[PDB]
């Protein structure tokens, strides 16, 4: 059950907005990676 | 000088990263002393 975005240095699946802060969860660190789309996504190998 | 949780140790990769300035403090000790 889900992913949104990644802690740049601490490794660790966070997901959160708006009045919620930009910080972490067992890292304080302020740098957030969004993650990837599940959609998928297709490549010609040429 | 943080956004709110405060004064903390920067390295470059970071500073890079939110455009921050890879900067320390200075200092100095002074003293005052009477004379007009
Ligand atoms: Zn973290």
């Amino acid at each position: 059950a889900t992913l949104k975005y990644i802690c740049a240095e601490c490794s660790s699946k966070l997901s959160l907005s708006r009045t919620d802060a930009v910080r972490c969860k067992d890292c304080g660190h302020r740098i957030l990676l969004k993650a990837r789309t599940k959609r998928l996504v297709q490549f010609e190998a040429r | 000088n943080e956004s709110d949780g405060v004064t903390h140790a920067l390295y470059p990769q970071e500073a890079r990263l939110r455009n921050l300035t890879y900067s320390s403090g200075l200092f100095v000790d002074v003293k005052k002393r009477t004379y007009e």
